[PDB]
């Protein structure tokens, strides 16, 4: 079973957005579909639901009249038309499904899409290596990373040697610079025995600015 | 709209502890309750459905219980991979509602940070801003202090911290602290150090470099 939220990003206060929930592996006719939302650092607030066969929806006070859930049975998809948007509705937006007819827990969820409600501009991150120390103890453990700096909005996804290097990887939560812009880092620790030999490349994705950097962090 | 009152809001337990989290519904809700675990960045996973049933693919050590309006999720033997917030939801009435949720931090042996300091890149320096990054790797507890010393002169208002949620394997944390300076400002000094203070250290550790 899979549920894949699309069409979420940056949007002006007052402005519109239409979240897409793509099902596969089951017919959305045979169940209810929900849109649950997590504001930065807060808990899950349920927002709306729909029985795709009839299209009988239910919505939360905070969102009633303003947002509108619907379902295209053909593409196996659910939508959240979102309008009159504000700082309140800046959160992650999950799309989930009730089980069967008599088991009404929420067994499957999307990965979620961040909706940020600013009218600040999108901005693309620069990437800069964090290069392993010359000193290199003598042959124990070295660190190295990519700084990712001055992007808006969230989020940023960093991988390493394209998915091939996962152990020792610490992609820090981002920090908001007074400039109103974001910056994080990602670091990996690795056997100092291997700085020349092996190649370490960080892959930086910021979809908001369609950005793909593949920076090769060399010693110095 | 039924309210769901969650206890506690936070919890540290150790590996091989029974931990138990309670949820109290305002009005009655039958068996109409599910227990979900959400990991950092990741979306919630079903753990328990109808208060006492153990979803498919949920390890046996999880279990749920109903005594009247009071609902209890139990981890018989806490494992590092259990780090998460866990939320109780009732679905008896619309809107289905959630507890504020319970933050389970694993509690392990005091661990000393490894410290590394990274000079700005050549290529940032060419853009007239200097990023000096102090890293603290795989310490416990989550509570630390990093100070920045430029030519032994302590700094303030010009650095920014960020801490990883607790690692899933070793229950440790890591911290990034970032001093920023106009290339102009950076080039007026040579000795960059960051002082680090933590439980696992019987003395403060300082990593440093000279600009050159």
């Amino acid at each position: 079973v899979q549920l894949v939220e699309s069409g979420g990003g940056l949007v002006q206060p007052g402005g519109s957005l239409r979240l897409s929930c793509a099902a596969s592996g089951f017919n959305i006719k045979d169940t209810y579909i929900h849109w649950v939302r997590q504001a930065p650092g807060k808990g899950l607030e349920w927002v709306a639901r729909i029985y795709p066969t009839n299209g009988y929806t239910r919505y939360a006070d905070s969102v009633k009249g303003r947002f509108t859930i619907s379902a295209d049975t053909s593409k196996n998809t659910a939508y959240l038309q979102m309008n009159s948007l504000r700082a309140e509705d800046t959160a992650v937006y999950y799309c989930s499904r009730w089980g069967g007819d008599g088991f009404y827990a929420m067994d499957y969820w999307g990965q979620g899409t961040l909706v940020t409600v600013s009218s600040a501009s999108t901005k693309g991150p620069s990437v800069f290596p964090l290069a392993p120390s010359s000193k290199s103890t003598s042959g124990g453990t070295a660190a190295l990373g990519c700084l990712v700096k001055d992007y808006f909005p969230e989020p940023v996804t960093v991988s390493w040697n394209s998915g091939a290097l996962t152990s020792g990887v610490h992609t820090f939560p981002a920090v908001l610079q007074s400039s109103g812009l974001y910056s994080l880092s990602s670091v990996v620790t690795v056997p100092s025995s291997s700085l020349g030999t092996q190649t370490y490349i960080c892959n930086v994705n910021h979809k908001p600015s369609n950005t793909k950097v593949d920076k090769k962090v060399e010693p110095k | 709209d039924i309210q769901m009152t969650q206890s506690p809001s936070s919890l540290s337990a150790s590996v091989g502890d029974r931990v138990t989290i309670t949820c109290r519904a305002s009005q009655d809700v039958n068996t109409a309750v599910a227990w979900y675990q959400q990991k950092p960045g990741k979306a919630p996973k079903l753990l328990i459905y109808s208060a006492s049933f153990l979803y498919s693919g949920v390890p046996s050590r999880f279990s749920g219980s109903r005594s009247g309006t009071d609902f209890t999720l139990t981890i018989s033997s806490l494992q590092p991979e259990d780090f998460a917030t866990y939320y109780c939801q009732q679905h008896y009435t619309t809107p289905p509602t959630f507890g504020q949720g319970t933050k389970v931090e694993i509690k392990r042996t005091v661990a000393a940070p490894s410290v590394f300091i990274f000079p700005p890149s050549d290529e940032q320096l060419k853009s007239g801003t200097a990023s000096v990054v102090c890293l603290l790797n795989n310490f416990y507890p989550r509570e630390a202090k990093v100070q920045w010393k430029v030519d032994n002169a302590l700094q303030s208002g010009n650095s920014q911290e960020s801490v990883t949620e607790q690692d899933s394997k070793d229950s440790t944390y890591s911290l990034s602290s970032t001093l920023t300076l106009s290339k102009a400002d950076y080039e007026k000094h040579k000795v960059y150090a960051c002082e680090v203070t933590h439980q696992g250290l019987c003395s403060p550790v300082t990593k440093c470099f000279n600009r050159g």
